[PDB]
Order: C-alpha cells, then structure tokens, then sequence
C-alpha cells in the first residue's frame, strides 16, 4: 500500500533496518513452506 | 548495500555490505539463510505488485545449477495469460 | 558471525572428524617456557638459535627467503601470542 | 540431500582427498601447528603475517601435494579470503576454496530448504539443527563468538 | 638509574648488560620497574619481546 | 551432559569418506525437539 | 526443449561450473566491481577501458 | 639420511620401482622421514 515517494532509496532503504522490527511475511513463503501434500491437508492455514 | 530485488538480497552479503543488516540479523538469524526471505523494505515491499512473486526466488534458493535452472526459470517466465495458455496447450507445451 | 559459527561446527564437527576417522587430538603449545628459546638470538640492528633453524630452514625457505630472512617474518609475528 | 538438490561444490572428492592427505602425512610440520596456534584465527594477525603464511603454504603444495594449515577452520578461512590476488598458490588454492565451499554447502543441507519463521527468543533453525543454535559450540574457539 | 638497568636486563630479563645498545628495550625497563610480579620471570621476557616485534615491522 | 554422545564417535571411527559420512553428520546432528519434529515432519524429511 | 530440439551451447555446464566460481568468489577483486558500475554498457565508454 | 634418500631418489630415477621396500622399518622410516624438504617427491605417494 505504501508509495514512499521515492527519492534517493540507496540511503533511504538503510532505514528499515535502522529500525529493528520486521513486519510478517504475509502468506507467500508459508505458501512455499507448507509442502505439497501438506498444502491441501488440514495443517494448512493458507488454505483459503 | 541495495537488496532491491526478492532475487537479490544475501544476508551475509547485505550484512558485510553494510553493517546495519548485521546487526537486523543479529537480532533475527531467522533470515540468515540461502532460502532466507527478508521482510525486504517498505521501498519495494510490494511483492504482489512485483511480476516475479515469492516462488521464484524460494525456487532458485534450492535449484539446481547447470543448464536446467537457467533455461527453467525461463520456463517459470512463461505467461499466464489466456492467449498464453492459447499457443501454449496449441503447440502442445502443458501449462501451469 | 551466526555463519562464521555454523561453519566452524560443521567443520570441526563433521568435516574434520570423518577425515580423520576420530584420528585427531586437540594440542597447544606451551608458548611461555617455549618462546624464550625463541628469544634473544644474537641481538637485532642470526638464525644460531636451535631448533628454530631446524625447521624454518627445513620447511619454510626461499632463495629469496632464507632460514634467516624466514626467522625475521616469525620475530615479526611473536607480538600477538595468545594464552 | 534431494532435500536440497544444489550443486555448489565441484572438487569435493579430491579435496577432501588432499585433506586427508594433510592429515595423514606424519611429518606435517611443528612449525605448521606454531603458526596455526600462534595466528590464532585473527585476521589482523593473519593480514601481518602474509609473507609467511603464504610463501610456507606455496612452498609446502610445491614439496608435496597435500596442502597447509588445514586443520584449523580459521586458517583455511582467511587462506580463503586473502590468499590467491597475486597467484600465490595457484592450484591448491582452488583446494582450499573448495573447502570452503564445502563447508558452505553442507552447511545449507544443514540449514535445509524452507524453514522459516522463529520463535521470540531464537530462529526455528537453532531449534531444529543443532548447528544452528549456538548452544552446540565449535570444539576449537580461537575468537569467541 | 643505571642500577635498576642492571637489575631488570640482569636479574629479571637475564641478560648480559647491553641495555643501551638497542633503544626499545631501553624504554621498558622504567615501565617494568612500576609492575610488580617479579617472581614470574618468564612474563617480562615475552613482554619485552613482543615489544622488539614491535619495534621493526614493514606492514 | 556431554552434548555429543558416543554414537557420534563410534560412527566418525568407521565412517566413510568422500562428503557422505560428512554431510551424515551434519544430518545425525538434527535435534529431537518436539518442534524440530514438527518442522521436520513438514519437511517430510524423517524423525529418527 | 524438445519443440526447438536444439544444442547450441557446448561448453555450457562447464562455463557455468566457471560463472559458479566467478560469481562465488569472496575475493573476486575490487577493481572489477570498479569497473562494471564505471563502464555501465557503454561501447564508447568501454573503448577507452 | 644423506646416504638412504639420495639413493631412493637415483633407485626411482633409475627405475620405476621402489627403494628399500623388503623392510619394514626401512618403509616405515622412510613414510616418518619425508616431509624434511621433499627429498622424495612423487614416490612419497607409494611409500605413504
């Protein structure tokens, strides 16, 4: 959702890791995590 | 250091690059990783936004070198279109 | 680093020990009592010293680095001796 | 390892030859195990004894074929990174990175494909391998970690 | 001045008194007159000579 | 306490060369966690 | 592959074996990494290099 | 040393074959001896 209205992002990409949190990876590498079969179990939150 | 890309941000490399991504992974060993799969930026946060989404690189993290990964990544750039799925099941090649 | 100590696990734990088929015994030197043999060869501003002419001579030598010439990078390298 | 299927080393059974080789040949040299112990794995050590190192290595692949230093993960480590700009050791060099490269790959089969995630404390990998975590420790410290 | 020169190069150090020749060795002695722990010989010896290293180097 | 235990050594004395008893250990060295079972049995790689 | 059924590389998997080492190396040069940011694909400017 | 490793290096030279290999202790003090400069370069293969 975020522009950030890019102006020089060589010293202004440092920042978020200035800061020390890292927001959740929102959903795709579990959707890479959760193998094959146990994509299509129950085990699978992403299912939706 | 710029990690602009899913492809292109190393965690040992970004953190001798500069030394700030030593200390986020100091904190967070959990990226320190060939696999890894940083946070990435709110600059280029926008995964879905990108053409080349998540698999690609969490493919090419464990794939295999030497003449097949190179020409199937390519093949992993195969369109996905309804006139791609069109030529491609019309010359035969199975889609996605 | 994180992967400087994953490597030197993997390394010692399992490269080192399935080469050597548990061959290995892990040895320090008494470097104390060892480098005052070390010491005081003539004076500086050599190479009579025994046993350091033995094996710098006998390994590590050059036309251009002799036995001598080889003790001078050693006696460079006596500063930072670690317990 | 179909795990992972990666393909990052390429000598690795001939290194690993040449490195039981070194560990094999009973007059690997005092002053060998001297300069390991008394480098001590530091880099501002390593980069004062150059000369030394290097000429010795050179002139211990040119005796005989087995190569130097090997036992210490801290002297193969910066024989990796400085050693070679210039063309000390040519060839052997190629056996020392390999090496290296060696203990990067079998550390990513350690490390596996697809383990994300932590808990607050520690990253999954400390919980899952026990390299990962640094509760196991390398039985040879030279700098603590 | 002189005297504790002869001690430290002769006692301690164990050396046949040439202090003044070399010019670094001269310059630890008033330092190893402050610290005490004589009773460890050895100390002084490896102390002096990581000095000497010191004292000529081209890196 | 001892965190290697002797079927390391007993294996590393009549191991096999050539980055197979190399690898093995790195693999003999995964923990038996109740959650290094769980992500391990969602690799699919098998608990020992 | 087998709709162009073509084998136009030769040497491939070894120049990729060779591309693994030159874009492994931990002391690939400095003067490289120099150069490429400096000549950025230009003839004209590469023709002085 | 002077006598027994020169000759193994002129008996190699001279033919392919090895040196004082009917004794044990002789082998034994050879594959001990080298590493003292490389006086027997490619034969320390065979005798090691």
């Amino acid at each position: 959702f975020v522009r950030e209205h890019m102006a020089h992002a060589t010293r202004r990409l440092v920042h978020f890791y200035q800061a020390r949190i890292d927001p959740p990876r929102t959903a795709n590498e579990a959707k890479h995590d959760f193998s094959t079969k146990e994509f299509a179990k129950v085990d699978n939150y992403l299912l939706f | 250091v710029i990690p602009f890309h899913r492809f292109y941000s190393d965690p040992g490399l970004a953190a001798t690059a500069n030394h700030d991504i030593r200390v986020f992974l100091n904190d967070f060993p959990q990226y320190q990783r060939c696999d890894g799969g940083f946070p990435l930026s709110p600059i280029f946060a926008h995964e879905y936004h990108h053409w080349h989404r998540t698999p690609f690189s969490c493919y090419s993290a464990a794939c295999a070198h030497t003449l097949e990964s190179v020409l199937t990544l390519a093949i992993m750039h195969h369109k996905m279109s309804p006139v791609s799925i069109a030529a491609l099941s019309r010359m035969g090649l199975h889609p996605g | 680093s994180d992967e400087e100590m994953v490597a030197q696990k993997v390394y010692y734990l399992c490269l080192v020990p399935a080469v050597l088929n548990n061959h290995a015994c892990g040895a320090g030197l008494n470097l104390k009592h060892l480098l005052v043999k070390l010491f005081y060869t003539k004076f500086f501003l050599l190479t009579n010293n025994p046993l350091l002419a033995a094996l710098v001579r006998d390994v590590a030598t050059d036309e251009n680095v002799t036995a001598n010439q080889a003790a001078e990078e050693l006696f460079h390298l006596v500063a930072h001796v670690p317990e | 390892l179909e795990l992972t299927k990666v393909r990052a080393p390429e000598g690795h059974e001939a290194t690993l030859q040449v490195l039981r080789a070194s560990l094999t040949d009973h007059q690997y040299p005092e002053l060998f195990y001297l300069i390991e112990s008394l480098i001590h794995g530091d880099p501002a050590a390593f980069e004062t004894g150059i000369e030394l190192v290097t000429r010795c290595v050179n002139n211990y692949w040119r005796q005989r074929g087995l190569l130097a230093f090997a036992n210490s993960y801290d002297m193969v480590r910066l024989i990796a990174t400085r050693l070679g700009d210039g063309a000390v050791v040519p060839a052997a060099y190629t056996h020392y990175r390999n090496l290296l490269s060696i203990t990067r790959f079998v550390a990513r089969t350690c490390e596996l494909t697809g383990l994300n995630g932590r808990l607050c404390d520690e990253p999954l990998l400390a919980y899952v391998s026990a390299l990962h975590d640094p509760r196991l420790w390398p039985p040879f410290v030279q700098a603590l970690p | 001045e002189e005297e504790r020169r002869k001690q430290f190069g002769a006692n301690v150090l164990n050396l046949a008194p040439a202090m003044v020749a070399q010019p670094v060795i001269s310059t630890m002695i008033p330092k190893y007159m402050k610290m005490g722990g004589h009773e460890d010989k050895l100390a002084y010896q490896l102390d002096l000579l990581r000095m000497l290293s010191i004292a000529k180097k081209a890196t």
